[PDB]
Formats: structure tokens, C-alpha cells, sequence
DNA sequence: TTTTTTTTTTTTTTTTTTTTTTTTTTTTTTTT
DNA sequence: AAAAAAAAAAAAAAAAAAAAAAAAAAAAAAAA
């Protein structure tokens, strides 16, 4: 119930406060090919057919626009500690 | 062969030598010159171009990560690089535009960028990046085009802006950020509201890293910019300073509202990653002071040091930097009478800063002797409130630093201690002192007096002789014997910070009992709005300190909190979660007190009140806080605090997640039998979340705002990841034979029965593999699990992506059954 | 005609979240 | 109308991928 175990949920869940979603865990090639082929372009460019390349309607907006929101800290330090007195620490883990 | 086939040889042999280690690329873009040259002098110019292309086409399926192509590309950038820089010196002096370089160009960049966008829209992902890398690399020296090649530019980067992998919309923004050069007025053609777009919109955490930098940083863009000092991304954060606002340099001060320049650089020395601190505490210590030469004056006039109370982290950056200004800065005789705000905070900062670390050396030299602090504290004094350029919000300012620098001085002198303790008697004692000069008034009432007596029998003097002062006026003014209003407040905002700054019991300091018979009692039955808000604040800095007092007044604390309004309940709140965190619980279930069930219902009526945003998060907070104190064991409670971690009526109080996202972790990882509480209440915590989301999937409202609940697959993974054994913070051993997963699991497939949906049972199916399976478990607990699976996998019709997941349960348990049965 | 920066380019670290794997079911495509 | 059909979505799960910060190093331009 001390400086140990306090810093070590403080450098664990120190990526771990963001909330409901994003908790977070665990607290050859070299090709030289340039000589000459008749017939390779229509592998390369062609239209989508079946595969579609673009992006789903359904993500193309974000309505929190990738926002972290704003840190209320709690860290270790405002757990320990009370609130009309900011100077005691209670009896953590009693 | 013929000259299609020469020039094919000549590209292939340039093209292929140049694809390792960047040798000779002076040489290479010599030759590559000297072939464009020999050809358009010949004049195969689009087929110059076609085999252009092909040797092009050759490496655009080499994806991402492989030199051989971009030590290709690079050749080509720095190609037309040659011919635009050939181009820029022949507009000058010499007039060198001839043989028409500016129409071949024009027709070579007219010619592949028709050539490339062809291929922007070929399934395969690396022809595309490659694509958009080749335009974007180059298009700072492609220059001018035309309308319809813009158009079609413009049309293909805007629907490429909204492609499916984050690799090709870098180069999107890189092709989109060359093309700028407009002036800004908003509210498709244009590009700037495409970044801001993608900066906002954009899923990939990357494709901001590349819209943040290469954007125009104008007045009109930038909070689109800054307020990437709250991204998603920790290298985004640490980006923001680390590449625009050292860029920026000395502009920041006066091109950014300091409403915005005052919370980016808390954002900075708050943060929760070392390296974006880092890289903040470096802006503020190296680039911007040593960009104003040096000056630690003239950076402290622009970091607003009146408003802004940052600064007294973002200074420590300084000096924790470089200790030549530590050591260099020196406090003259003639200073001490023509302070301004910046230099009476600097002398906080290096006073403060300099007893942190002990440094003997400036605290022997530089520094003046108490008593000469003292007359200048009584002379800042005397000119604010005893008065008959000088403003009172400078003065104030003044005061309170010298009064910081005051709290921490040596006690050694005692004509020291004498002289400040009768500046800070004769400061303390004014009617209309501002408040927190009273807050530090009374710390360095506090730190230099001989004990905690002394400092209680000096604050009842002073708040004794404001009250007498009140009295006389009220006796005397007519030509009833209470003190007004407006003294109680001053009283009581003095005995705040007293009693703030008192640690010990009250039997033999008997000041504090008369000050409580005589004003705060009289303080929490008034009907006053700030009377009753301080009255009770205090009552609660007196019920910290005794226990009878404390069980006295639980009850009215409890229906002042249950029928009041709302800072009334912030701070009767604060008080009772502070009471239960002192004291333990002899405050409730016994004789005389209050009983907790009343309790639990209030904290109820608070916890499911959404009207009232903050003194839930101070309920969550504390309800929190005394779970992890061990005073509070009931089982409901915290059923109730998990459920308003994850309804969707709770969803809009934001530090109520964060408390409830710190704070429930640290629960069942300190202790195996809080992960033990919080098995027993997972079970019914799922189904009622079960229930809420199928009436929240089901209902019909135009505007039905769901999603605020998560997804219960997500649910049960942190169900699991809270219920999980293995990562308890203690060096157990032991923690490999606990059943508390297995019994979690066995509970689930209790009351995966009782729902209705024919998603739920898919998304509860498809993840009960992640638990703990080592085979040190007891016999009981696989038994009953091996059962329940048996059941559910035999009797109950189910579909494939479901029966893969339970049968491979099926396949790990009867392999561990296996092991356990053959010993 | 070798020297003295230039410079950029090119291999070690980190922890990030980011891509990739695999199973099944859906949802628009081909023929008479 | 109608009998087959296969890329995408969703999601659990795993490991290595990899942009970035920072140190050596080979081609290159001014120089006395």
C-alpha cells in the first residue's frame, strides 16, 4: 500500500484513462526486374470490378472528430488524497 | 533495333543502376538529361514518355518498406527537380529559355499525370501509393497546369482522400498540401477544407500526422491545427510541438489568443506520455528563449503570468534545462522597490525552486536576509490597502508571490520570523483582503509560526478581532448584536484555510471548539446560499479532525445532500466522502449514527441523477475511493457503480469515465478478493446490459442516440480483462490456482439462456476463449464448465462462426481434463 | 590537387497500434 | 422467374511492422 504499487498503476494505466473504448493491455524481396515484357500492364492497371477501393460511408465522418477528451487526470496522487484537504493522504488499502 | 529500343536500354540501365545505394545520382540525372535531350532533339517525345511508363510500371507493385523502388522515385523527383531549376534560371538574368524546355516540360507533367491517374484506381494497393507518392513527391516543382488537368487532379486527390488504406491517403495529403496557395475563405475545389476534413474525420491516426504539419498555418486554419494537441495519437501530441509551434517560434505570442496559448502548454506539462512532456519542457526551455535572445523578462511578459497559474510548472522546464540563467540571474538592492509581476514571480520560482534542491550556495548569496523581505512585503502591503500604474491586480500579484517565496523562508533569524510575523499578522487582519492572498497569508501564518498551536491561536486571534471589529461598528452606528453577513463570509474564508492546514485532534486546541460554538454551528443552520455552502465546508474541515463531531453531523450532511441544491450537494458530497475516508467506518451502522442503507439510498438518488453532472462524478469518485479504502463492502453499490460506468444515460459525463476508467481497475488489481467482488457481480452486470442494449436496439425514436453503450462483445472482453488473474499486482504464486475467470465464464453460461436476441448469444459465443487455461484449476470448475458446454453446444441450435469458438473451448478443456486425469 | 565541411543517407531502439490470419455469413453477379 | 458464387464485414487473436530520434559514411562543392 505504497510508493511501489502507486507507480506501477501509475506507469500501467497511464495509457488506460481514456475510458469505455481504447483500454488498452499487457500492463527478402530486393527485386532488380527491369528488362522488357509485352502484356504486364493489364495486370496492373484495371478497373475495381469486385473489389472496392474506397472507404465505407459509415466512417468517412467521425462526430468526436478524433479528439482526445479532456484529461481529469486521476492519477495515484488525487485517489491517495482528499478533497477539502489536499495535503493528507488517507489509509490507502487499509 | 531502333531508337525505341535504344532509348529502352539507356532508361533500363539508368533505372537499374540507380535502384541501390543512391550512387552517382549527379551522374545519373546527368545522363538521364543528356537522353530526354538527344530525344526531344530527335523528337520521339511520347514514346519517350511510354517507356517512361513502362520502366515506371515496372515498380509499382513494390509496396511500402522497399528501398529498390524509392531510390527510383527519388531519381525521377530530383529529374524534374533538374528541369524546374533549369526552368528558374532561365526566367533570370541570362535568358536562358531556349529550345522550349518550358513546352516539353509542359507536356511531359501533361503526359504522366494522365499516365498515373490512370492507374489510381487498380484494386492493387501498392500501384496506387506508388501513384499518388510520384505525384506527391513532385508536384512542389510540377508549377503550373491546366484547368481540366487540375480538375481531374483535384477530382481524383478528393475522392483518393476517402480510399480505403491509410498508406495512400499520406500521399493524398502530400498531393493535396502542394496545391496551396489560395487565400482562405470558408465557411469542392478547395483543399484546405479537405485537410481540415481529413484532420478531423480521418479513422487513421497517420494521415493527420501528414495533414497537421503540411498545412498553411494561417488565422484562419490554425485551431484546426492546435487542438491536435488533444489527437488521438501520442505522436501527434508530441508532433504539435516538437514541428509547428517551433516553427512558428516567435510568432506564437502574438498570433495565437491567449486562451488558446495558455491551455496548449498545459496540455503539454499535464500530460501522461514522458515524451510529449518532454518535447514541451524543450520548446519552453530551448527553442523560444534562446529565440528572444535570452531574455528570461521578456518571455515571462508574454507568458501571461498574472491570469494563468501554468507557469509555475512551464519555469521548473527552465530550470531543470540549463543552470547558466539559474546561476546568472541576481537580485539587486535597487529592484526591491520598482518590482513588476514577472520578476516578483521569477523570484517565487528561484526561491522555491532553489530550497527543492537544496542548493546551499544561493541560498547563502544573491537572496536577502527575512527581514528585508519582510519590509518589502509590509511596503506592498501598505501600498494596496492601506492607501489613503499601481494596479490592484498587480499589487495582489505581488504580494502573493512575495508571500510564496515567504511560506518556505529560513526560520534561523528570529528578528526574521518576528518582523514577517507581524507583516503577515497586520495583512491578515484587513477587511478587504482578496482571497487568495488570505489562502497564503495563512500558509505562512502556518510555516512560521513554532508549531501548529501558535498558528491556531494566531488565526482565532485574527478571526476573533475581524468579528470585534463588526461588533463595535454594529454597536456603535445608530447615534442586533450580530455580526452582517458579509464578515461571517470573511471569517469563515479565513477559518477554511486554517483548519485546511490543522492535523491533529481537537480535545486539546479548544479555539477551534469556540470558533465552531460561536460560527460555524451558527453557519450550517442559516438560509444563506454561500453561508450555508461555507458552513458546511467547514464543518467538514472540523469533522476531519474529531469523530463525535463527524457522527453528529452525518445526519444533517446526509439531508442537506438528500433536499438541496446543487453546490450545497457538491460540497456536502465532498464532506461526507471525505468523513468515511478519514475516519473509517465508525460513522455508520451502530448507535446514535446514521444507517448506511440511507446512505447507499442517497448515494443512489445522486448516482442515477443525470441532471446533475458533477456531483455525480464526485459521487463516482468517491464511491471509488472508499471501495479501494476497504470501508465500504456492500455488494449492490458496486453492482450499481459498474452499470453506471457502462449505461448509456451516464455516457455524457465525461470524468465520470475517466474516474470510473482508473479507478475500477485499480480495484480488482490490488487485491484477489475485490476481483473476487467483482465476478460475483459481472453475471447479472451482463444480462441487465444485455436487456438495456436490446431495448435500446429495438426502439424507435427519430432520433434514438444509441451506440453510447458499447458493444457487448467488448463488454465481455473487459469483463474478462478486469476478471483475469493474471494480472494482480501482487507477487502471488498462488494466483495460478484461482477460479474467478472460470467462475465468471461458468456464470455467463448461466445466463446465456435468459436473453432473446440472435446477436447477443453470437457476441458472448465468439469470445469465451481468452481465458485462463493452465490446468492448475481445481477439478469442480472445469467440471462445471465442461457441462455448461456440453449443453449449449449439444442442445441449443447454433450457428458456425459461434460453434467454432465453443467446440475449440471444447477441444482446450478436454485437452486439460486429459492432462489433469492422467496424473 | 588533396583538404574541409555538407549532406543526406542509412543501420540500432522503442513501444505504437497497426496490419494481417482465419471462419463464417451476407449481398450484389452470371446464365435461359 | 431462378440456381448457383465469391469478395466484404465482423470479430478474436497474434506477432511483428514500423515511422521516428539519433549516430556513422560515401559522393560532392569551395579552397589555398
Amino acid at each position: 500500500f505504497e510508493k511501489d504499487l502507486m507507480a506501477y498503476f501509475d506507469e500501467n494505466l497511464n495509457r488506460n484513462w481514456r475510458g469505455r473504448e481504447h483500454w488498452k493491455v499487457r500492463n527478402v524481396l530486393e527485386i532488380d526486374f527491369f528488362k522488357t515484357d509485352d502484356s504486364f500492364e493489364d495486370k496492373v492497371f484495371a478497373s475495381k470490378g469486385r473489389t472496392k477501393i474506397d472507404m465505407p460511408i459509415k466512417n468517412r465522418k467521425n462526430d468526436t472528430h478524433y479528439l482526445l477528451p479532456d484529461d481529469f487526470h486521476f492519477s495515484t496522487d488525487r485517489i491517495t488524497r482528499l478533497f477539502i484537504k489536499p495535503a493528507q493522504k488517507m489509509s490507502l488499502f487499509s | 533495333i531502333d531508337i525505341n529500343t535504344k532509348i529502352f536500354n539507356s532508361v533500363a540501365e539508368v533505372f537499374q543502376k540507380a535502384q541501390g545505394s543512391y550512387a552517382g545520382h549527379r551522374k545519373h540525372i546527368a545522363v538521364l538529361k543528356k537522353i530526354q535531350s538527344k530525344a526531344v532533339e530527335q523528337g520521339y517525345e511520347d514514346a519517350f514518355n511510354f517507356w517512361f511508363d513502362k520502366l515506371v510500371t515496372k515498380i509499382l507493385p513494390l509496396k511500402k518498406n522497399e528501398i529498390i523502388g524509392d531510390r527510383i522515385v527519388k531519381l525521377v523527383a530530383a529529374f524534374i527537380a533538374s528541369l524546374e531549376r533549369e526552368l528558374i534560371l532561365a526566367k533570370k538574368q541570362n535568358y536562358k529559355l531556349t529550345n522550349d524546355e518550358e513546352g516539353i516540360f509542359s507536356r511531359f507533367v501533361d503526359q504522366f499525370i494522365r499516365h498515373v491517374l490512370r492507374g489510381v484506381e487498380s484494386p492493387d494497393k501498392n500501384v496506387r501509393f506508388r501513384v499518388l507518392q510520384l505525384l506527391a513527391v513532385i508536384m512542389d516543382n510540377i508549377g503550373e497546369i491546366d484547368e481540366s488537368l487540375f480538375n481531374l487532379l483535384i477530382l481524383s486527390l478528393n475522392k483518393r482522400i476517402y480510399d480505403r488504406e491509410p498508406t495512400v491517403r499520406i500521399q493524398a495529403v502530400f498531393c493535396l498540401t502542394k496545391f496551396q496557395d489560395e487565400e482562405q475563405t470558408e465557411h469542392n475545389f478547395e483543399a484546405t477544407r479537405t485537410l481540415v476534413a481529413s484532420i478531423q474525420n480521418d479513422p487513421s491516426a497517420e494521415v493527420r500526422r501528414a495533414a497537421m504539419l503540411n498545412l498553411i498555418n494561417d488565422n484562419n486554419t490554425r485551431p484546426y491545427i492546435l487542438e491536435r494537441a488533444r489527437d488521438v495519437n501520442i505522436v501527434n501530441r508530441r508532433l504539435v510541438y516538437s514541428r509547428i509551434l517551433k516553427s512558428m517560434g516567435r510568432k506564437c505570442f502574438d498570433d495565437i489568443e491567449p486562451h488558446i496559448f495558455d491551455q496548449l502548454i498545459e496540455w503539454g506539462l499535464e500530460d501522461r506520455e514522458l515524451s510529449v512532456r518532454n518535447a514541451c519542457k524543450r520548446l519552453i526551455a530551448h527553442d523560444w528563449l534562446n529565440a528572444l535572445d535570452g531574455d528570461l523578462i521578456e518571455l515571462l511578459e508574454k507568458l501571461d503570468v498574472s491570469r494563468s497559474s501554468v507557469c509555475v510548472k512551464a519555469i521548473e522546464a527552465l530550470f531543470q534545462s540549463r543552470p547558466d540563467i539559474l546561476s546568472k540571474i541576481k537580485f539587486p538592492e535597487s529592484i526591491w522597490k520598482d518590482f513588476t509581476v514577472e520578476i516578483a514571480f521569477l523570484f517565487r520560482a528561484i526561491y522555491l525552486y532553489c530550497l527543492d534542491n537544496n542548493i546551499t550556495e544561493m541560498l547563502e548569496e544573491n537572496f536577502p536576509e527575512a527581514s528585508k523581505l519582510s519590509e518589502h512585503l509590509n511596503h506592498y502591503i501598505l501600498l494596496r490597502y492601506h492607501h489613503n500604474h499601481f494596479d490592484y491586480n498587480t499589487l495582489e500579484f505581488i504580494i502573493e508571490q512575495l508571500s510564496i517565496a515567504a511560506e518556505r523562508y529560513d526560520y534561523s533569524d528570529e528578528v526574521g520570523r518576528r518582523s514577517m510575523l507581524t507583516v503577515v499578522r497586520n495583512m491578515l487582519a484587513l477587511t478587504t483582503l482578496s482571497e487568495p492572498l488570505i489562502k497564503i497569508g495563512i500558509r505562512v501564518m502556518k510555516s512560521l509560526s513554532i508549531n501548529e498551536k501558535d498558528f491556531v491561536t494566531m488565526a482565532i486571534e485574527i478571526i476573533n478581532d475581524i468579528r470585534d471589529d463588526d461588533i463595535e461598528k454594529q454597536e456603535q452606528e445608530e447615534k442586533e448584536k450580530e455580526a452582517s453577513s458579509a464578515t461571517i463570509v470573511l471569517c469563515l474564508t479565513r477559518s477554511s484555510y486554517m483548519l485546511e492546514l490543522v492535523n491533529t485532534p481537537l480535545t486539546e486546541n479548544i479555539l477551534i471548539a469556540s470558533l465552531m460554538d460561536t460560527l460555524i454551528t451558527p453557519a450550517v443552520r442559516n438560509t444563506a446560499p454561500n453561508i450555508r455552502e461555507l458552513g458546511v465546508k467547514n464543518l467538514g474541515l472540523c469533522c476531519l479532525l474529531d469523530v463525535k463531531l463527524a457522527i453528529d453531523n452525518m445526519y444533517i450532511l446526509g439531508m442537506c445532500v438528500s433536499k438541496g441544491n446543487a453546490s450545497l450537494k457538491y460540497i456536502a458530497l465532498q464532506v461526507i466522502v471525505d468523513i468515511f475516508s478519514v475516519h473509517g467506518n465508525t460513522v455508520v451502522d451502530g448507535e446514535g449514527k446514521v444507517d448506511s442503507i440511507s446512505l447507499h439510498k442517497i448515494f443512489y438518488k445522486v448516482l442515477k441523477n443525470n441532471g446533475l453532472p458533477e456531483c455525480q462524478v464526485i459521487a463516482a469518485e468517491g464511491l471509488c475511493k472508499l471501495f479501494l479504502a476497504d470501508v465500504f463492502t456492500d455488494d449492490d453499490l458496486f453492482e450499481t457503480l459498474v452499470l453506471s460506468y457502462f449505461s448509456p444515460i451516464n455516457s455524457s459525463n465525461e470524468a465520470l469515465v475517466q474516474a470510473f476508467a482508473f479507478c475500477i481497475p485499480v480495484y480488482c488489481f490490488s487485491h484477489p478478493a475485490h476481483q473476487q467482488r467483482m465476478s460475483r457481480t459481472a453475471a447479472d452486470i451482463l444480462l441487465r446490459l444485455c436487456v438495456l442494449w436490446d431495448d435500446l436496439q429495438s426502439s424507435v425514436i427519430p432520433e434514438v442516440d444509441r451506440e453510447a453503450m458499447l458493444k457487448p462483445n467488448i463488454i465481455f472482453q473487459q469483463l474478462l480483462f478486469w476478471t483475469d488473474p493474471r494480472n494482480l499486482v501482487n507477487q502471488t504464486g498462488s494466483t495460478k490456482k484461482d477460479t474467478v475467470q472460470l467462475t465468471f465464464l461458468i456464470d455467463v453460461l448461466k445466463i446465456y439462456a435468459q436473453i432473446e436476441k440472435k446477436e447477443i448469444k453470437k457476441m458472448i459465443i465468439t469470445n469465451i476463449n481468452a481465458i485462463f487455461l493452465s490446468s492448475e484449476q481445481d477439478y469442480s470448475t472445469l467440471k462445471e464448465l465442461l457441462e455448461y458446454s456440453d449443453d449449449i453446444a449439444e442442445n441449443d441450435n447454433l450457428d458456425n462462426v459461434s460453434k467454432n469458438a465453443l467446440d475449440k473451448l471444447r477441444n482446450n478443456l478436454n485437452s486439460l481434463i486429459e492432462e489433469i486425469n492422467e496424473r
